[PDB]
């Protein structure tokens, strides 16, 4: 018909392919008809603005809705006995019982109770009223609007860049590590010591008090003489209450280590050295590359030096930059691998050294913001080596790239791929074993023969941190190192009271059942990566197909000669490494949900006895937190997790309906669905309903990701409800 | 305090800008 | 269209000729091998791709080669 | 049969082995997941260190090829 | 299985010419089409059943359900 | 020049199932219209189930 | 010696509570039987034998837990400056004494075949007494790996590989 326009070929189709085929290449820019680099780049942009107006108007909604529907003042007076608001539920298909169950709060109706952690977040950075909320609400619809305007403005052909300003490296990395980076670190610097440190303190701090109000009590003359000391004078102390001025200091910048004991975070001044810190280490970093003043490196001159003399890595790094200054997907590939480090990062880091007030106290928020971060990670990791594999298919020319590292790196490939797999097949092998010996070792009644080896290296890395509980005595668990009696380490005292408190999850305890699911956790890295990396490093070509590249990313397979080509394609080999992807988040989410829930309820010795053989998780983890859950909606009434209930059977259902697709593959579908078209043709009075698409059965590749997409969605949605449900449930 | 009607319609109000924005921006990258 | 080329590795024993249910194949005459006969791919546009052909064909990567593309109702293989 | 005749008779009263809760139970899914697989489930689940502990193991056990094919 | 390893290996045309086998293979699209239809009928109006109760207990309307009481 | 009939090849086809193996060469063909004149087997069969194949003189080495 | 703030079994008191709580098990089975009979006389024999494996494992320095159950040491350092290399390092050498032994076998059987006229029918009918000889005489395995290394004949050249298009 005329959709898709954006490609000929797909809109001379006749069938219903057409619809599907168009949505999903709508967003591939490069394999549009007629399409040019520099229109190429110019819509690139133009999204990137409207990503960024989403964002903008998706945290303007969360501050709307709190300030509207929530009950952020009534949190901040009690933060540790009332439960936050997210929004009001407004569902006319509920039943009086249900709007009873799900009435919580003054608000005059039924609300769902927010997880996101947004309260805490808000509450720390200083807002303390819905003025606040609803004025920052209004202010970011402005800036959703301004990069919305940018966006169309930017694609006008007076405004539109041309390609060598998307190609200019140098500048770029420039101004993002100076100002995106530096400058915003060295801003957020000023907003705490500005406007957050002083609420903490129970100043009132705004914008029509903030230019004459001083943040410390000497002004800026300190800073100016040499005399930055006066800055870290005197701290809060220990019995500071946040938010009053009983117990609290004058210091704007100081380094004390661990926790506020009431809030049991970080201090706010720690975090201000931190941005600030920083922020004078990018700003620095700003300033290495040539622009146009004659001073500072040249990336390719760089690139260009770094070659190993022996001639063990070939040419070296000759010719990247132009590899990678004109490949989009090597640069997406980068960054989302960076974005995926990073994510796992924030992961590890929120849930150990908690930044924000009254959180940890918050377990399902606690739980809840592991679990969605982790998540996250796992879909960018998988992204960032598809990426990889389309730039190997669609941007890498051997002739340009001969002898580098690239070039070196694919011409090893079954090194790399067969050391993968051994060690693959080792954790495997071993790891269900040992579970299995236990597990059998349980039944027969015999538990003392249980193989449960201990995580030295784990318990030393531990030890040298601080903790006293492995009697190790190294680095900062002994007195007399070099690392412990560093004189103005001054850290030090605030970590080690951290790092030996067991309520604080700083390097929590570990032992046989954590060397069990860490190795566990490495044989799904191992195989991801290996599924992934077999993917990108035979995209181009196999044995079994040596001109792979001259089909493209995803294809359905090359028939059933050579042998049976089926998932042949370095899409398939994403679409199987989503697989187990999931399966290794889940695992760590798993072991997180069940350390945690037993740490808090108490019992540690629940997690440290069961989690040694696999009927303890299926028993004592997940057959046991699932009794409320199960229970919020039955014969004799309902309760305010029926919806959590409900979201726990959609998930089941939805997974399974991701077999079908996967397991069912399309000549069956095709044939059935000619019967189908017979018997519309054929019933009288209902044909004169003639389709203007020929009815057809979705196609191969469509039918992985459609699979793939339920289990994914009935995956998250069954655990999400698990999770939040349990927790709240004891907590 | 309580956000008041009046603020949920210049709350309202003000988002109809970025509606339009968003239709200008859509049809643009529309070719 | 699906596009079935014919690379210069063919030996002619015409048995993606036999192979194809479409009539997509002939053989046409040539001097580049032994039995002085090449495949060759006229009537494309009925080429269902089901690589019967490349299937049928001996040589080591095929002299024969289905490249899948636009669909039609021909290519669909329907009969509504 | 456990929720409807399996049971015991004490002089004409019948108590059946899960009293009676396929009549009201079975009508959701979630009281077939609920009342028949969770609750049920309690005896196989149970029975490491007991001479029913070989159905434990043939329970996991199972779990494990299933998902392996 | 076997019956249709008899149609594919032992099924001659010429020996069943207008008998019953061959009227059957003349109709074969309206047998599978009603049987199509009657599967998704019993699907809606039986599981579809399961999700109602399922949905209305959740919502907090027992007495919506499928139900004796 | 050609390999003598009974001679061992070895195989230089990138895109070859016996890249880096060796065959037996079975034919020579003499004609210069003829592309791939050396008939080579080989011991171990391909994906395809074959195991011999026309080459070039400029893909063996012998 | 008490490390890694694990207690010796020996001087654990919830090592003992584990093999009180095994052996009341035992006692309860009992009560049902009569004091001569032959089940009777079966759990008798499981009873020896539980009391038996906890009076070993308490004599073998081995290291409890908060569970009360033996934990192993694996890091080689510390096993052998604590006297625990019998839990994991010496197996270590044990199992990969073995599997050298297997590999070796293997490979050598399927070097001795290749040069047969089918070589692919002795893989489905193995050739017995070829396999017992080279079983036999594969006890002292690294002699043939040590040489195959520093002579250079454990691997094949990169030009006679197989490999792909890269
Ligand atoms: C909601 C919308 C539903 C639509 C999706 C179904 C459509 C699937 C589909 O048509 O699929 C087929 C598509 C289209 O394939 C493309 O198909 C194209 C079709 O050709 C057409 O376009 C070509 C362009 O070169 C030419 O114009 C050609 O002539 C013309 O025929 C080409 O063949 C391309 O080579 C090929 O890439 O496959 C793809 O690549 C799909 C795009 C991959 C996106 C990656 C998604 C991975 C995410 C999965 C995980 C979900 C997790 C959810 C977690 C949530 C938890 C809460
Ligand atoms: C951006 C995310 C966002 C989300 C997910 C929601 C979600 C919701 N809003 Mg809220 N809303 C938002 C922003 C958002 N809002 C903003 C910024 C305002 C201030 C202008 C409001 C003002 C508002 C009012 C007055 C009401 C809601 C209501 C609701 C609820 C029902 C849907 C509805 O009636 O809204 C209707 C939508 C609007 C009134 C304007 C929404 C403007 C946003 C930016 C929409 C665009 C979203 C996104 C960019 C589109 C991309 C998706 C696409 C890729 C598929 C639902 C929870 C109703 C409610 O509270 O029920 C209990 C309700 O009465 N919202
Ligand atoms: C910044 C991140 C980023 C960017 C800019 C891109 C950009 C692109 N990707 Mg990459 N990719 C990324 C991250 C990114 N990707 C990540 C994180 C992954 C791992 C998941 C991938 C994996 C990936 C694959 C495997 C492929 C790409 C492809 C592409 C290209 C086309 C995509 C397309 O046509 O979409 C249009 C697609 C859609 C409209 C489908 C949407 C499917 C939805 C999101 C499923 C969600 C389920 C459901 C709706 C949930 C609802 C809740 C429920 C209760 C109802 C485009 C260049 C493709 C390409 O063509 O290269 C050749 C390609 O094949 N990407
Ligand atoms: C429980 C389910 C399950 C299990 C056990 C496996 C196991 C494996 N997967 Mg598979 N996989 C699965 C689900 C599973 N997968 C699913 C759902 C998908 C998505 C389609 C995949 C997709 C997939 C891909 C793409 C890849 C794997 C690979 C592997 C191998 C990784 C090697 C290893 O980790 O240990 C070693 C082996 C095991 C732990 C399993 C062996 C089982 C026991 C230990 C063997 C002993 C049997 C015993 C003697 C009894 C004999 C039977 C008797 C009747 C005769 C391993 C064989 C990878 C691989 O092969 O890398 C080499 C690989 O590339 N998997
Ligand atoms: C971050 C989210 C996001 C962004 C920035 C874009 C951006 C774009 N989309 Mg995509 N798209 C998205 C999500 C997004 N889309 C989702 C969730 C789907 C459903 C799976 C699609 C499905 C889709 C299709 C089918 C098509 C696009 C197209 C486009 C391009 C034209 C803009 C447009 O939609 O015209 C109209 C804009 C509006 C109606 C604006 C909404 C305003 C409100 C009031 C533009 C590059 C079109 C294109 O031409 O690709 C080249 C196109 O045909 N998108
Ligand atoms: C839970 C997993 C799941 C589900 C829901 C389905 C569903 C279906 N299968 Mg699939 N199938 C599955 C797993 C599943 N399958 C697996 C694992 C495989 C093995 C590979 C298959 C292999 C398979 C084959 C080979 C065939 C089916 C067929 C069917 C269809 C049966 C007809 C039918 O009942 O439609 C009715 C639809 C349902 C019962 C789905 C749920 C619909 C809900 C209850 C209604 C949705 C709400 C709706 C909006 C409410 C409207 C009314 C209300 C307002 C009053 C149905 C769509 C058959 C078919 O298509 O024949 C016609 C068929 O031949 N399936
Ligand atoms: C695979 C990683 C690995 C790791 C993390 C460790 C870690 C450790 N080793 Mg071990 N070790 C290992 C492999 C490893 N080992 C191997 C392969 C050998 C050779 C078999 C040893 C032989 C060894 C000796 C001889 C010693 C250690 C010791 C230690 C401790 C070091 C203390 C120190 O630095 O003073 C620390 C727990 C020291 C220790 O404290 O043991 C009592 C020590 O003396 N290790
Ligand atoms: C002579 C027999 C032999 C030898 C010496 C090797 C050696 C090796 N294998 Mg191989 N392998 C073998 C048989 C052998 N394999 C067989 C029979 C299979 C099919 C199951 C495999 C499947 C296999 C896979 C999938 C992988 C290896 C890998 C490896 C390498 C690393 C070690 C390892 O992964 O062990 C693991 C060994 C197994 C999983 C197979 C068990 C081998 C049995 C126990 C011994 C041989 C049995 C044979 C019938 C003995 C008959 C001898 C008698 C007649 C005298 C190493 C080169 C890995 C690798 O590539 O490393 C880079 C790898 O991923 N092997
Ligand atoms: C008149 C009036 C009123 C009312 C009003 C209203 C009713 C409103 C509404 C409103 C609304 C209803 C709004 C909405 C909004 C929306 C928005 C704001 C959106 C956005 C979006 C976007 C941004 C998108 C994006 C995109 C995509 C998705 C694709 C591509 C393109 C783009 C990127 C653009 C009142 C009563 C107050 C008063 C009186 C007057
Ligand atoms: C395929 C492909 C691709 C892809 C890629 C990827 C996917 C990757 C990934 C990767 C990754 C993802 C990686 C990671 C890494 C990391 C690292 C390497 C780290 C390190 C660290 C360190 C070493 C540290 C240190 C330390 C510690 C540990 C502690 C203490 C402190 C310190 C600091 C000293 C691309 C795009 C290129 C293109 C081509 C093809
Ligand atoms: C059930 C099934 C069908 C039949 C399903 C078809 C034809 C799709 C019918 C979908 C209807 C029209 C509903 C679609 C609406 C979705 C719920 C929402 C889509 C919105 C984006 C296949 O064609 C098929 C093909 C290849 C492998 C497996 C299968 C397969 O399992």
């Amino acid at each position: 018909t005329k959709f898709p326009k954006f490609s000929q070929g797909l809109a001379q189709d006749p069938t219903t392919r057409r619809i599907w085929f168009g949505i999903a290449t709508s967003h591939d820019f490069e394999s549009h008809d007629g399409m040019t680099e520099n229109n190429l780049y110019q819509k690139i942009f133009a999204s990137h603005f409207g990503q960024l107006a989403i964002i903008f108007l998706w945290t303007s909604g969360n501050l709307f809705h709190v300030a509207w529907q929530g009950n952020f003042e009534q949190w901040i007076k009690d933060p540790l006995h009332i439960r936050p608001i997210a929004h009001a539920i407004s569902d006319p298909h509920f039943g009086q019982p249900a709007i009873e169950a799900f009435t919580r709060s003054q608000f005059p109706g039924p609300v769902n109770i927010a997880y996101s952690g947004v309260y805490q977040w808000w509450y720390t950075i200083g807002l303390r009223t819905n003025v606040d909320l609803y004025n920052g609400s209004m202010f970011l619809l402005f800036i959703a609007t301004l990069a919305l305007f940018a966006g169309w403005l930017h694609l006008e052909p007076k405004y539109s860049p041309k390609v060598s300003w998307f190609k200019d490296a140098e500048s770029r990395l420039n101004h993002h590590l100076s100002a995106l980076f530096g400058l915003s670190s060295l801003a957020w610097s000023g907003h705490l010591i500005h406007v957050a440190i002083p609420e903490s303190r129970g100043i009132h701090v705004r914008w029509d008090n903030f230019l004459s109000q001083l943040p410390h009590p000497s002004g800026l003359e300190p800073f100016f003489k040499g005399n930055w000391s006066l800055y870290s004078e005197n701290p809060d102390s220990l019995t500071h209450v946040f938010g009053t001025a009983s117990g609290a200091g004058t210091a704007v910048l100081t380094f004390l280590g661990g926790f506020h004991p009431e809030t049991k975070s970080l201090w706010l001044t720690d975090i201000a050295h931190h941005h600030l810190a920083i922020a004078v280490l990018f700003i620095v970093a700003g300033h290495m590359y040539r622009t146009n003043f004659a001073i500072g490196h040249r990336i390719d001159d760089i690139l260009n030096a770094h070659k190993a003399p022996s001639g063990k890595l070939g040419l070296g790094h000759f010719g990247l930059y132009e590899t990678i200054n004109n490949s989009l997907h090597f640069q997406l590939g980068l960054a989302l691998a960076s974005l995926g480090v990073i994510t796992s990062l924030v992961a590890q880091h929120m849930y150990s050294l908690s930044p924000y007030a009254f959180l940890i106290q918050d377990r399902t928020t606690m739980a809840a913001l592991y679990t969605h971060h982790q998540y996250i990670a796992g879909f960018i990791m998988t992204g960032a080596f598809a990426h990889g594999a389309i730039f190997f298919i669609r941007d890498f020319d051997e002739e340009k790239n001969k002898g580098n590292v690239l070039s070196r790196i694919l011409d090893h490939k079954e090194a790399i791929i067969s050391h993968l797999s051994w060690v693959t097949l080792f954790l495997g092998f071993h790891t269900l074993g040992l579970y299995v010996h236990n597990d059998v070792m349980q039944a027969f009644g015999t538990p003392e023969k249980q193989i449960l080896i201990e995580p030295v290296f784990a318990q030393w890395i531990q030890s040298a941190h601080g903790k006293n509980i492995y009697e190790l005595n190294i680095l900062l668990s002994s007195d007399s190192s070099n690392a412990f009696s560093a004189s103005q380490a001054i850290w030090l005292p605030g970590w080690l009271n951290g790092i030996n408190d067991k309520s604080t999850s700083l390097f929590l305890q570990i032992g046989p059942g954590d060397f069990l699911v860490h190795h566990a956790i490495a044989l799904g890295l191992h195989t991801t990566t290996l599924i992934l990396v077999k993917g990108a490093l035979d995209a181009r070509g196999s044995r079994l197909m040596p001109d792979k590249k001259d089909f493209g990313y995803s294809f359905p397979c090359d028939g059933p000669g050579r042998g049976g080509t089926c998932d042949i394609s370095a899409w398939d080999a994403f679409y199987l490494a989503v697989f187990w992807m999931l399966n290794t988040i889940g695992w760590t989410t798993f072991y997180w949900h069940w350390k945690h829930i037993t740490l808090w309820q108490g019992n540690v010795g629940q997690f440290n006895e069961s989690s040694t053989y696999l009927m303890g998780w299926l028993r004592d983890y997940l057959w046991l937190n699932s009794s409320q859950l199960i229970n919020g909606y039955n014969p004799f009434g309902m309760n305010s997790l029926a919806v959590w209930g409900w979201m726990f059977l959609f998930g089941h259902l939805v997974w399974a309906t991701g077999f079908m697709f996967l397991i069912s593959w399309r000549g069956y579908w095709q044939e059935l669905i000619e019967t189908l078209v017979w018997a519309h043709e054929r019933t009288p009075i209902t044909n004169v309903f003639k389709w203007t698409d020929k009815p057809v059965a979705l196609s191969i590749v469509q039918a992985r990701l459609v699979g793939l997409a339920h289990f994914s969605v009935g995956y998250v949605f069954t655990y999400a409800a698990f999770l939040i449900a349990s927790t709240s449930a004891k907590f | 305090m309580e956000i008041t009607t009046n603020q949920v319609y210049i709350a309202l109000l003000a988002s109809l800008i970025p509606a339009f924005f968003a239709f200008k921006l859509g049809k643009s990258l529309n070719q | 269209s699906h596009s079935v080329k014919i690379y210069n590795t063919c030996i002619g024993c015409t048995q993606c000729v036999r192979a194809c249910p479409t009539d997509v194949l002939e053989m046409v005459p040539w001097d580049g091998c032994k039995a002085g006969q090449i495949a060759s791919s006229p009537r494309t546009e009925d080429c269902v791709g089901c690589k019967r052909c490349e299937s049928a064909c001996p040589t080591d990567f095929l002299s024969v080669r289905v490249y899948l593309g636009s669909e039609t109702s021909r290519s669909m293989g329907l009969a509504y | 049969m456990q929720s409807d005749v399996w049971g015991t008779v004490l002089a004409n009263k019948v108590s059946h082995i899960t009293g009676g809760n396929f009549s009201q139970g079975s009508l959701t899914i979630n009281g077939w997941l609920r009342d028949f697989l969770w609750a049920q489930s309690s005896q196989v689940i149970q029975s490491y260190g007991s001479p029913l502990s070989a159905y434990g193991l043939m329970f996991l056990g199972a779990h494990f090829v299933w998902a392996f094919s | 299985a076997h019956a249709a390893i008899f149609m594919v290996r032992d099924y001659d045309p010429a020996l069943n010419f207008n008998n019953l086998l061959d009227r059957v293979l003349l109709h074969r699209d309206a047998i599978i089409s009603h049987l199509n239809w009657v599967c998704i009928f019993l699907g809606l109006h039986s599981f579809g059943l399961y999700i109602h109760n399922d949905t209305l207990s959740a919502l907090g309307r027992p007495q919506d359900m499928f139900s004796d009481s | 020049a050609g390999p003598a009939r009974g001679s061992t090849v070895k195989v230089t086809r990138p895109e070859s199932y016996w890249y880096n193996q060796y065959g037996k060469v079975i034919s020579v063909d003499e004609s210069g219209a003829i592309r791939y004149p050396v008939v080579v087997r080989f011991e171990k069969e391909n994906y395809q189930g074959v195991t011999t194949n026309n080459f070039a003189l400029d893909e063996l080495e012998y | 010696e008490a490390i890694l703030g694990l207690t010796p079994c020996a001087e654990s008191a919830k090592f003992q509570k584990v093999l009180t709580k095994e052996v009341k098990a035992l006692e309860k089975r009992e009560k049902l039987y009569e004091p001569g009979s032959a089940p009777f006389q079966a759990l008798e024999a499981t009873k020896a034998k539980t009391q038996a494996r906890f009076a070993k494992y308490a004599e073998s320095g081995l290291l409890c837990g908060a569970d009360g159950l033996p934990h192993l040491i694996s890091d080689p350092g510390l096993a052998v400056k604590y006297g625990h290399a019998g839990e994991t390092l010496i197996p270590t050498i044990g199992f990969l004494y073995v599997a050298g032994y297997i590999g070796t076998a293997g490979r050598t059987y399927l070097q001795e075949i290749s040069t047969r006229q089918k070589p692919t029918q002795s893989e489905i009918i193995i050739d017995v007494p070829l396999a017992t000889s080279i079983a036999f005489k594969s006890w002292d395995w690294p002699n043939k790996a040590v040489k195959e290394l520093a002579s250079g004949t454990l691997l094949e050249d990169a030009k006679n590989v197989p490999v792909s298009r890269r």
